[PDB]
RNA sequence: AGGGGCGUCGUUCAAUUGGUAGAGCACCGGUCUCCAAAACCGGGUGUUGGGAGUUCGAGUCUCUCCGCCCCUGCCA
RNA sequence: UGGAGAGUUUGAUCCUGGCUCAGGGUGAACGCUGGCGGCGUGCCUAAGACAUGCAAGUCGUGCGGGCCGCGGGGUUUUACUCCGUGGUCAGCGGCGGACGGGUGAGUAACGCGUGGGUGACCUACCCGGAAGAGGGGGACAACCCGGGGAAACUCGGGCUAAUCCCCCAUGUGGACCCGCCCCUUGGGGUGUGUCCAAAGGGCUUUGCCCGCUUCCGGAUGGGCCCGCGUCCCAUCAGCUAGUUGGUGGGGUAAUGGCCCACCAAGGCGACGACGGGUAGCCGGUCUGAGAGGAUGGCCGGCCACAGGGGCACUGAGACACGGGCCCCACUCCUACGGGAGGCAGCAGUUAGGAAUCUUCCGCAAUGGGCGCAAGCCUGACGGAGCGACGCCGCUUGGAGGAAGAAGCCCUUCGGGGUGUAAACUCCUGAACCCGGGACGAAACCCCCGACGAGGGGACUGACGGUACCGGGGUAAUAGCGCCGGCCAACUCCGUGCCAGCAGCCGCGGUAAUACGGAGGGCGCGAGCGUUACCCGGAUUCACUGGGCGUAAAGGG
């Protein structure tokens, strides 16, 4: 009554951004209704799962829409790529600007547009106007924009065909084939990373579920290393003193999962562990690997204006907030004597004092936000305390 | 555990010289030979009258400290001392000498007692044949302690075996030199002990 | 989900019926044979009863009656006869009833 | 029905167990009706095991049904024996 | 109570509770372990840590 | 994780006329005193919750954080 | 074989008297700190609610079949599938699911403790003795077929087997009525009448093994009754109608108003009735010189309970934890007419809480149920896991080594202390690496002897490649409390009735052994402190062992 589950095809985590309104939310419910068929077994971001007959996938459609900015940035590393959804109808809005900036913030190699949509508004221009601003947009932001595997199709018809029977093989709905483009000509082009299992394990904890009758379960994508039932983990960052247990559970997408290794988002069931224990931000890594940190310093490298940052510098006591993982903490800032007005385009290496303690680590990288725009990245150096 | 520490400064603050060094702490120097008068900052003034308790504390400090041991297992020995028919003064001596690690230096093979301890905890040392590494085991009348075979070769069970030549042992105590022997013939005495303790003293501490 | 303990309600309930059965006519019997103790038929009473007398010791032999517990609805039912005839009726066909 | 089994005592990894003629359904450890004799099963002691006579025979001549494993050392205390 | 010098309890925090009065605030009748829950512990304090709080400072 | 509120000397309360920050106690020094209280002299003592944003300048108008109250969120 | 006191009312005293402290203890919790092992021990709160899995089954030597693999085709083929056949799925029949395991809600009561009674009774399987096991009939499942249903299941028709059911007989005997004798509450004998038994199954077959029937007795386990003992409030004083007794019935294994008719008016209470509160009781446990006081967690005995509540059925036994019915509350499925379900079983979740564990390994051992047996089932149990929660053992090094480094802290500028401590020098070698490596296990069983006694043989180890043993082998953890007095341990700075301490007395208002830090010291040590609660001290409810002229206390 939980059903195992057995790897064969290579793992990859993607998602979907574009513009609250446009189609992401609806292709998602589309792509996974699809290659469902042919396969046996199949304001809060939900993570579903689709597989091909290429590779396995995970899948974070991010409700998109401001506000969820803070919740949507965190899915954008977790992903190794992502399709860019854009409508017909209108065409390349704030939305769609704002993500696809974030997305390149936001480590995230490679992009995958596919226009939705499709089915209003037949022009000539329109359909061959919207590919164009797009690698107009995607450039201008540093993107493959010129050789970018742009697909074209209407989701919610596409997904009305397979709501009358399910089976409903390749090009037999012409509409459900359009889906077989993107969703085929996306296994090709965005490659796989390096999953190094060599590494101390440690991966990033998303959200926090407690499944009745086992426990609390902690989602998030392995960073590094592996974990399989029976071994023990920290819980570094945040909470008084960084707790240790052992794992007794590990699934892969509701079905149980043997040994999960760097790259994929499995669920991890944590002995005996309270549900106020374990949040957002917290670390899950091998026992006596990295430790809780408040002060630090770093390669920072404060942004200009030209490019979405700040055009006035700060001073020392400022209070921005820092990204290292799925979390965000704020802290003061006081530099290295003198060197002060850091204004737009520096390189300095100030000194924060979080307010909370995460899990630091000389090696480590972050990124700075205030006032709901990203001021700047980096990279911690010695760990002071 | 077992202290470990700066032990002649216990030599001193008891007043009544202390042999937790067996070789030094019996030299011109037991520290005690250069300052009979307690450690600290202050050490050397116008010792108050002592308070009948702090009288029975010393005078139990004392006694505990010639053997090592620590309060818990020091206390239990007492308790069992009374509980025990006869005079617990003599018992309670008795008892703390049967002790191993004491019944290994009361017999050369160890300079001090807490050499002795090292000893009998690292094998080197021999009951009827098998061998113990517990200090507090209590030898009855009529054990011989042998030392190791493996012991019979190293450097130090030389010395210390080697000072034996002449010296005696207490009359409840035999000892073959080269045997590395000597049987617990019968259990010590407040007399045979000629320690500068007081028990009645102590017996007194453990009352209120 | 279950048990064969099933098997053990099954039976429960069969046997319930059979000496629900055995009972309701001893109880039938031993009314019938006295309600006429006292009409005076002496000679179909000592008949009946002897006859009640048997259904008795027969749902004795099983569970029914489980032990003595028939024996006293013996008693009490040649007896309950006996003390019904002498009031004008002499004990005719020798049955149970001894004089 | 009244029985002759073995009764656990002694702590863990030290197993002492008491010969007692118990009832059935007892516990194995419980309200004993009355000890007849004990058994080491590490023989840790020339005395590793040990039986009443008269009295096994008695609660035997009283049908008392004796445990496999515990009529063996009836046995090798020669409860049965003849002659 | 709220025991050592300087807090950081204000008008919602969660405190642990014990037995323990204060002679002179004729109320008092309990005082505020230290180092549980909304209450930290005392800083600095180098010499009596296991009661109000503060943990074991490295000489570092 | 996402809505909405409050937070100003040490405190209880103002400037909804955007023009450095205003009142009563509380308290602080000066005189008296061993030290206080009282008495007479004289005092604004301010993380406008933080840090950034517009502005010639912001308690006020924009954000993003902090703590708390609240209303919904949340089974690998 | 056993008894310690101190601080604090005064300017001072003696007395009275309260408060407080030093001791011991705990299913503990909180702080700081934390190395190993052994034996213990771990929801004290919501008797709150619970996903999932497993906790009770077994017998073909009781019986008929379905079905599959197969002697070899029954007839001659694949016809009657007969039979041989070890299995397998239910069914029928039997024994066990009433014990073992959990919890303490309820209960102040013959519940428990203790000693007794039963001429007022029961007891499956187990022992010993007595006599039997002769005839016959019959049904319902399984299966076949028809039917309704979402499901859970259910209905009709018809086969058939038994150790299932029923009738007659034999009556060793037993039951019952009346009589008699003995005896004395209903027990024992006897006579007439009446009524009552039973099953065959396997072999190695006129005999054994396992059953069956009736009776007497032994065992063990129980029911009922009785004397004495069992908390607080009297600001609770009167309580009672099935009430108290009787007669006759019903009822039960059996006494009894247990229940019911009818008759009588009783029964109970300051020796505390009734009522309210609280609580499972005991062996024991902690404390105490003792007498006492407190307590009832783990272990053993008894009782009660099984979501809340009521009730029967089956049965030797239950008004039944993992059986049944019904009402209610909650969970779940539903094709909305009806379905499934109860962790106070073992693990685990959640809630509440200051807080209490792994969804483990094994039936090898012990014990249990069923079996002729092999053997099967067994979260009882034997073990492992997590937590210093407790106790016990062990370690963090032993020996050297300066009129005594540095740093640090004092200083009457000589010096003193931390300090033999270190550094440093020999040194044994926690760990760990390598090889070896258990006891717990000897019977069921096989064989000679008769499956008797006795003799011999074989399989079997979860914990474990762990304990332990040999060899190799690195110096390798320290913290916490406290230093006015009680009470072991003193000095500098900061501070300035502030900040703070505080068990009691009381410390802080500019020289503070009492705050904070530092150095120094004392106590104990993988621990050391704190909070909570019990006993002690408290002869401060005084039996041991106190008091009342004026301290509280003589009643007008
Ligand atoms: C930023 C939020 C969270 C980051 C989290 C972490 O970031 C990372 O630390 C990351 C590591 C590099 C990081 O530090 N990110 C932190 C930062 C990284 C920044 C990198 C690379 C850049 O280079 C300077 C890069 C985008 C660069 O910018 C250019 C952009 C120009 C934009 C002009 C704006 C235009 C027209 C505009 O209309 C516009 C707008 O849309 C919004 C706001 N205002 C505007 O005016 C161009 O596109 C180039 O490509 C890791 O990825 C971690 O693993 C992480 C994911 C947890
Ligand atoms: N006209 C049209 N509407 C669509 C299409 N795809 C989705 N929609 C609808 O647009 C609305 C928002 O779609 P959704 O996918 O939720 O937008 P997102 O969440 O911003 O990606 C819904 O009604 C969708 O069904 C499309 O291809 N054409
Ligand atoms: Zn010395």
């Amino acid at each position: 009554a939980k059903g195992e589950f057995i790897r064969t095809k290579p793992h990859v985590n993607v998602g979907t951004i574009g513009h609250v309104d446009h189609g992401k939310t609806t292709l998602t419910a589309a792509l996974t209704y699809v290659a469902a068929a042919e396969n046996p077994n199949v304001i809060n971001t939900a993570h579903v799962e689709y597989e091909t007959a290429k590779r396995h996938y995970s899948h974070v459609d991010c409700p998109g829409h401001a506000d969820y900015i803070k919740n949507m940035i965190t899915g954008a590393a977790q992903m190794d790529g992502a399709i860019l959804v854009v409508s017909a109808a209108d065409g390349p809005m704030p939305q769609t600007r704002e993500h696809i900036l974030l997305a390149r913030q936001v480590g995230v190699p490679y992009i995958v547009v596919f226009m939705n949509k499709v089915d209003m508004v037949d022009d000539p221009e329109l359909l061959d106007l919207v590919e164009m601003e797009v690698r107009d947009l995607l450039n201008q932001y540093e993107f493959p924009g010129d050789e970018v595997p742009v697909i074209r199709g209407s989701a919610l018809l596409a997904l009305e065909q397979m709501h009358r029977n399910p089976k409903t093989r390749r090009g037999e709905n012409e509409w459900v084939d359009k889906i077989w483009e993107l969703l085929d000509a996306i296994d090709e082009y965005i490659p796989t990373p390096v999953r190094d299992v060599d590494k101390p394990f440690l991966m990033p904890v998303e959200d926090v579920f407690t499944i009745t009758g086992r426990g609390t379960v902690a989602t998030g994508r392995i960073e590094r290393g592996k974990v399989k039932v029976g071994d023990e983990v920290e819980i570094v960052g945040l909470a008084p003193e960084t707790r240790k247990t052992v794992v007794t559970g590990v699934e892969m997408h509701r079905k149980t999962l043997q040994e999960g290794i760097a790259g994929d988002n499995v669920g991890v069931l944590l002995r005996g562990v309270s549900r106020e224990e374990v949040e957002r931000g917290q670390v899950l890594a091998k026992p006596g690997s990295i430790t809780p940190h408040t002060k630090f310093e770093a390669s920072v490298y404060v942004l200009k204006k030209e490019e979405g940052g700040r055009h006035t510098g700060f001073f020392s006591g400022y209070r921005p907030q820092f990204y290292f993982r799925t979390t965000d903490v704020t802290g003061v800032v006081q530099l290295p004597p003198g060197v002060e007005m850091v204004m737009p385009g520096d390189n300095v290496t100030f000194t924060v004092e979080l307010i909370k303690p995460v899990a630091l680590e000389e090696g480590l990288r972050f990124a700075i936000r205030e006032g709901g725009r990203t001021v700047g990245a980096g990279v911690v150096t010695k760990i002071l305390e | 555990g077992r202290y470990i520490g700066p032990v002649c400064r216990l030599c001193r603050r008891e007043g009544v010289k202390l042999y937790l060094k067996g070789e030094r702490c019996y030299s011109p120097k037991c520290a005690m030979e250069r300052r009979p008068y307690p450690p600290g900052q202050h050490g050397q003034k116008r010792a108050r009258r002592p308070s009948d308790y702090a009288v029975r504390l010393r005078e139990k400090q004392k006694l505990r400290r010639i053997y090592g041991i620590s309060e818990r297992q020091f206390r239990n020995l007492f308790e069992e001392a009374s509980k025990k028919k006869g005079v617990t003064g003599s018992v309670f001596l008795g008892l703390l000498e049967s002790r191993l690690d004491n019944v290994v230096y009361r017999l050369g093979f160890a300079v001090s007692r807490r050499q002795a301890r090292q000893l009998v905890r690292h094998g080197h040392i021999t009951v009827n044949g098998r061998r113990v590494d517990l200090p507090s085991y209590r030898v009855r009348p009529g054990d011989e302690i042998a030392v190791a075979e493996k012991s019979r070769n190293l450097e130090l069970i030389r010395q210390n075996l080697e000072a034996m030549k002449g010296r005696k042992v207490g009359p409840w105590l035999s000892l073959d030199v080269e045997g590395m022997k000597g049987k617990f013939l019968r259990l010590p005495d407040r007399e045979d002990l000629a320690l500068p303790v007081n028990e009645q003293l102590v017996i007194e501490f453990y009352s209120r | 989900r279950n048990l064969s303990a099933l098997k053990r309600h099954r039976q429960s309930l069969k046997r319930r019926l059979r000496n629900k059965a055995k009972k309701s006519a001893i109880k039938t019997l031993s009314k019938k044979a006295i309600q006429l103790a006292q009409e005076g038929k002496a000679e179909e009473a000592l008949k009946i009863m002897r006859k009640a007398e048997s259904l008795i010791d027969k749902a004795a032999k099983g569970s029914t009656l489980h032990k003595n517990a028939a024996a006293r609805r013996k008693s009490r039912l040649m007896r309950k006869v006996r003390q019904l005839l002498e009031a004008a009726g002499a004990p005719l066909i020798g049955g149970g009833l001894s004089a | 029905m009244v029985k002759i089994r073995l009764a656990r005592f002694g702590s863990k990894h030290n197993p002492h167990y008491r010969i007692v003629v118990t009832d059935a359904r007892r516990k194995r450890d419980g309200k004993y009706i009355e000890k007849i004799g004990y058994y080491d099963p590490r023989k840790t002691t020339p005395d590793w095991l040990k039986v009443d006579v008269e009295r096994a025979r008695y609660w035997l001549s009283v049908g008392a049904q004796p445990t496999d494993t515990a009529r063996r050392l009836l046995r090798q205390a020669g409860v049965f024996r003849q002659e | 109570y709220i025991p050592g010098e300087g807090h950081n309890l204000q008008e919602h925090s969660v405190v642990l509770i014990r037995g323990g009065r204060v002679k002179d605030l004729p109320g008092v009748r309990y005082h505020i372990v230290r180092g549980v829950y909304d209450a930290a512990g005392v800083k600095d304090r180098k010499k009596s840590r296991s009661k109000y709080g503060t943990k074991k400072p490295k000489e570092a």
